[PDB]
């Protein structure tokens, strides 16, 4: 089990070296995309009951 | 809407398709075996005669399915409610292991998992049939070793009579509920018959009480 | 001339006594009805034919004001010349579809208990449905002669509605007030004796909650018995007398036919316990 | 005593992962998104209700196409519907009746299940003479399967309850890539939008994103109390929300490396089942055990309607690629289509 | 594989078998398409999976009666009183039909015996040059518009090889069958339809017949001959 242990621990580097950012900058990113979207959401907005395969 | 039509009448023979198959799973017994991999489960499938292993049998004119679920080696706790509504779970537990270890000797283990089995959320009205294997083994052990080495505060003579007792009142013991199910436990030989015949008569029992279910008595 | 009279003491008791049941029975039918059509999730074999049960005694609660008024106009049928026949029919097919709905009940129990595997208890809504349909249709079979025969005999000034007029005849409609008791009987009693001997037997009586279940396979068996056999033993009493000492000097004829038109209030009472046995008293 | 040196430098290494996760939490997504006015209460109402089941509901999954889906259940078969019309194109009987998942090909040719035999059964919709029938018979798995997922028409990704999530070749039958790392079994998984990484929820309150093909973790992610019975995608494609056992939602960045936004109610107790987004990511549907589905806001973490329509747990849960339906399946043997 | 059927016979009656063979015969909806020694196919009875609705053609709706045995896979055909018209070869069509399904999709042999509104298909052109190496389109019109509610219009084209049974190239309005090489497609309007062959080849030369599927009472097109 002497190496299990390694594998923890060598695995462990991988994560530690990674790149990261601020959350604000991801924060802003996940924001943006709702809004550019938001027009083509049929949840959010319902569309004219014409255009629902499922009303009728 | 002629080719559509057309694609309505094959929905209605699907429809009863499945009506007919959904007929003959309500006439058939579904059984839940548990056990501790040696407790014996493999002699009680003969006598009955990777992943989960179906057996079907039948008796008096009534089909039986019973699934064993001890090759899985997962939680318990993820898979266990698919088998919520089977109308009993055939527990069988090696008499001949009070003193054999893995530690912790190999009855404890059985009681560990008993307990969890039987107070488990999920199973509630299910009763459960507790068969006792290895008991011509039980007797001959008794003899040369005693049953305080698996129960300290046990205190009786080394009898096959008083010993066999006492293990089976302790396993009822851990029904914490004594009120919405009952235990019916036996005492099952190497070579023995009418096993089968036990597990018809607990499972009618277990009929009875879904039929006064339905009318409203129950 | 068959002997048709009244008693003042009839009015001091009967009047009363039915306005009480009235009461009672439309809040414990009517308000089980409510519950078997909007609140009851699931509809099986056994729940189609208890509802039936409440329709034939909805049938029958729903026509005691008629009968109320009856004797507050000192036994005179005010109005309805012609609906005399049709109050009157209807009023014994409720009695009657009663308890055609009360041995069923029992006797469907009876299949579930004593043959628990059989292929009659797992009988779909459809079937069960055929099956009721049926039983309401052989009710009028035995009820429906009453229109044909004319009724609303004139005592001279007065007018009575009865169908139960003491008069020594072989009528359809008199025998069958012996046969629509023996016969369930027969079987109710039979059918709740199993149910309460095969629960005993298999040791299921015990570490439950069974023994409930068993002390309403025999309260409905004494329901059954309370409410219909004081009618049928002081009607028999009436044959005696028919039979023998009778039909020419009526007057001995005047307690037992009193007796018999109080006794009949025992009729409306199981109308009135039904859904505090059957359903209410069930989970 | 290499093993008391190895198990303090996990510990030293760990303690600088978390203080890095932590030097970037300049700002939340709840302090940032305050100003965003809020969606306002949503309205959906059971256009459609589609029976034929005769047991619990354990999977579904819809088609590419948004009409055709397909439904597993534990009575043996498993149904592939239309939507639209609530006609039944398909029904296929399962050789084990143990069903805990299924899957729709992107092609549209394929379906796949699986379930307490450990085996992922590919059937062909094709059936290029007669009917649907068994195509492959991907085994090789220790534990019960849990999740699979069409990357391709020859690929497909599945998690067992053996901790290890797999990579299957259709053609051949064998396992391409093994990927281990979990503690606890693997209840879920899901891939990403470009079909190149894939999380995976396991029982140890962990999530972690692999690499298809590689083949080794990249990041783990950690902050749940209890398993994690669900995942799903955001669609972008930088994040993904997970449902655990504890009653809550938590919605996890991949570039920020960290837990941005969690959705609790002090009302709710019951566990979670199923997660997913809707086409723009606004919304968060999930479902519970106390029969309820709920809709939550996934930019302000606020409710925004529930949909109760099932008298039985919820199990699965699905948005089409349209965007234009949800679809609800439950343990009372029905499935709806909401709005 | 399909085949099958009876010989010739002077005025009187005769029973016309079809053979299935491994294609799960009793989920699919069975044809008897006919077509004439010298003119174009044409619809004659049909029998849908499980033996539910039967429809007939106009001129056979008394003296025909279909039949199926889904057991040993046979489909039955009993004409009762035949006239000098009803002689003709005698095709049998498979037809399943589901969301996707591909109607018409295999033709049998077909057999030979002789004797001694609804909507009509235009298909006016009747004869196009054999030169091959380029493309050659195919135009058809339709009676009343075939386009339905739902959105998709039931137009079906056929090619039949000199000798060989016809084969289906294009079910519905654009869709391709399958085994069809990608030089086929077609496009349509509702009442105008057209088929457009890329590269013509040398096993492209046949009569290519049209066929709608809207109203049960069906017609093909009278072919056209390359
Ligand atoms: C009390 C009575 C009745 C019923 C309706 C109207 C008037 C009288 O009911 C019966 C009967 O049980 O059938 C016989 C009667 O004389």
């Amino acid at each position: 089990s002497i190496a299990q242990a390694r594998k923890l621990v060598e695995q462990l580097k991988m994560e530690a070296n990674i790149d990261r950012i601020k959350v604000s900058k991801a924060a802003a990113d996940l924001m943006a995309y709702c809004e550019a979207h938001a027009k083509e959401d049929p949840l959010l907005t319902p569309v004219p009951a014409s255009e629902n395969p499922f009303r009728e | 809407s002629a080719e559509d039509k057309a694609a309505v009448e094959r929905s209605k023979m699907i429809d009863r398709n499945l009506r007919e198959d959904g007929e003959k799973a309500a006439r058939e017994v579904k059984l839940l075996l548990l056990g501790a991999g040696e407790s014996g489960k493999s002699t009680i499938v003969k006598q009955m005669k990777t992943g989960i292993v179906e057996t079907h049998f039948t008796f008096k004119d009534l089909h039986f399915k019973m699934f064993d679920v001890g090759a899985q080696r997962s939680e318990r706790k993820k898979w266990i409610h698919c088998f919520e509504g089977v109308a009993a779970i055939i527990f069988c537990v090696a008499l001949s292991d009070y003193d054999l270890v893995l530690e912790m000797n190999r009855m404890h283990e059985s009681m560990k998992l008993f307990d969890s089995i039987c107070n488990n959320k999920w199973f509630t009205d299910t009763s459960i049939i507790l068969f006792l294997n290895k008991k011509d083994l039980f007797e001959e052990k008794i003899k040369k070793s005693p049953l305080t080495i698996c129960y300290q505060e046990y205190a009786g003579s080394n009898t096959y009579e008083e010993a066999a007792a006492y293990i089976q009142c302790q396993f009822e013991d851990l029904n914490k509920r004594k009120d919405t199910k009952e235990i019916y436990t036996h005492f099952t030989c190497s070579t023995d018959t009418k096993n089968v015949q036990f597990v018809f008569d607990a499972v009618t029992d277990v009929i009875i009480k879904n039929n006064l279910k339905d009318c409203g008595l129950f | 001339n068959c002997c048709v009279f009244r008693d003042d003491f009839i009015a001091k008791v009967l009047p009363p006594v039915l306005g009480l049941e009235f009461i009672f029975g439309l809040l414990g039918n009517g308000l089980a009805l409510w519950i078997f059509c909007f609140h009851l999730k699931s509809w099986k074999s056994s729940r189609i034919f208890l509802f039936n049960l409440a329709v034939a005694d909805f049938l029958l609660i729903i026509c005691l004001p008629f009968v109320m008024d009856y004797y507050v106009r000192r036994s005179d049928w005010k109005f309805g010349d012609i609906p005399c026949r049709l109050v009157l029919f209807m009023f014994a097919m409720n009695r009657q579809g009663s308890i055609i709905f009360l041995t069923v009940v029992a006797v469907d129990r009876y299949f579930r208990v004593v043959h628990p595997h059989h292929a009659l208890n797992k009988i779909s809504n459809w079937t069960a449905a055929i099956i009721s349909c049926l039983l309401w249709g052989i009710t009028v079979g035995l009820t429906v002669h009453l229109l044909k025969k004319k009724l609303l005999i004139q005592n001279g000034t007065a007018n009575v509605c009865i169908s139960f007029s003491i008069c020594h005849t072989f009528r359809w409609h008199e025998a069958m007030f012996l046969l629509e008791f023996f016969l369930p009987l027969g079987i109710i009693l039979f059918c709740s004796a199993r149910i309460i001997w095969s629960l005993r037997q298999r040791q299921m009586d015990r570490h439950a909650k069974i023994k409930r279940a068993i002390t309403f396979i025999m309260v409905v068996a004494i329901v059954f018995v309370i409410c219909f056999l004081p009618s049928v033993v002081v009607r028999i009493h009436i044959f005696w007398l028919l039979h023998t000492s009778g039909t020419q000097n009526c007057e001995v004829y005047r307690s037992v036919d009193l007796a018999f038109f109080i006794t009949l209030s025992f009729t409306y009472m199981n109308s009135m316990l039904d859904p505090v046995v059957y359903y209410f008293s069930s989970p | 005593s290499e093993l008391d040196q190895l198990r303090q430098e996990a510990e030293q290494l760990k303690n600088q992962i978390r203080d890095a996760r932590k030097a970037c939490a300049d700002a939340t997504l709840s302090q940032i998104t305050n100003n965003i006015d809020p969606v306002g209460r949503i309205q959906m109402r059971t256009r459609r209700t589609l029976r034929g089941h005769l047991a619990k509901i354990y999977a579904m999954h819809w088609g590419t196409d948004s009409r055709l889906l397909v439904s597993a259940s534990q009575d043996g078969k498993l149904i592939i519907w239309d939507s639209y019309t609530t006609n039944k194109v398909h029904a296929i009987p399962l050789r084990s009746s143990w069903v805990m998942t299924c899957a729709y090909a992107p092609s549209g040719n394929y379906v796949a299940c699986g379930g307490l035999d450990n085996i992922c059964s590919i059937y062909n919709l094709k059936t290029r003479e007669g009917n649907v029938r068994v195509s492959r018979e991907l085994a090789g798995h220790t534990g019960y399967l849990s999740c699979c997922r069409f990357l391709d028409d020859n690929q497909i990704v599945t998690s067992s309850g053996d901790t290890t999530c797999a990579l299957w070749d259709i053609e051949t039958g064998q396992q391409t890539t093994t990927f281990t790392g979990h503690t606890g079994d693997v209840m879920s998984l899901s891939l990403a939008p470009d079909t190149r990484l894939f999380v995976s929820g396991a029982c140890d309150a962990s999530a972690k994103l692999w690499d298809v093909r590689e083949g080794m973790c990249r990041q783990t992610f950690t902050g749940h109390e209890s398993d994690i019975n669900a995942i799903c995608f955001f669609p972008n494609g930088n994040a993904f929300a997970t449902g655990s056992d504890d009653a809550t939602c938590r919605l996890f960045d991949l570039r920020a490396d960290q837990e941005l936004m969690t959705y609790s109610h002090d009302n709710i107790i019951c566990g979670i089942t199923s997660v997913s987004f809707s086409k723009s990511g606004r919304l968060l549907l999930a479902g519970y055990d106390d029969f309820n589905c709920n809709v939550w806001d996934a930019l302000k973490a606020d409710r925004a309607g529930v949909l109760a329509g099932h008298d039985n747990r919820v199990s699965c849960l699905g948005v089409t690629d349209d965007g234009m339906a949800v679809a609800t399946g439950s343990w009372d043997s029905f499935l709806k289509i909401w709005n | 594989v399909e085949s099958g059927g009876g010989l010739v016979q002077p005025g009187g009656s005769r029973k016309l078998s079809c053979s299935a063979s491994g294609f799960a015969f009793s989920s699919f909806g069975m044809h008897w398409v006919r077509q004439a020694p010298e003119k174009g196919l044409e619809w004659v009875a049909y029998i849908s999976s499980g033996s539910g609705t039967i429809y007939y053609a106009d001129t056979v709706k008394g003296r025909f009666t279909i039949s199926r045995d889904d057991p040993k896979n046979t489909l039955f055909l009993q004409m009762t009183s035949l006239r000098s018209e009803d002689t003709a070869m005698y095709y049998c069509v498979r037809s399943i039909y589901y969301y996707g399904s591909s109607p018409f999709d295999f033709w049998g042999q077909g057999t030979t015996l002789t004797v001694s509104s609804d909507i009509v298909m235009t298909q006016a052109t009747s004869s196009v040059p054999v030169t091959p190496g380029e493309s050659v389109s195919i135009s058809c019109r339709s009676s009343k518009s075939l386009l339905h509610s739902n959105g998709n219009t039931y137009l079906y084209w056929f090619l039949q090889r000199p000798g060989q049974s016809p084969q289906l190239l294009i079910y519905r309005m654009s869709n391709l069958a399958s085994g069809v090489p990608d030089r086929f497609s077609g496009s349509g309007s509702g009442t105008a339809f057209t088929l457009t062959i890329s590269r013509l080849e040398a096993e492209d030369v046949g009569v290519y017949y049209c066929m709608q599927h809207l109203e049960y009472p069906l017609t093909f097109g009278a072919g056209t001959k390359l």
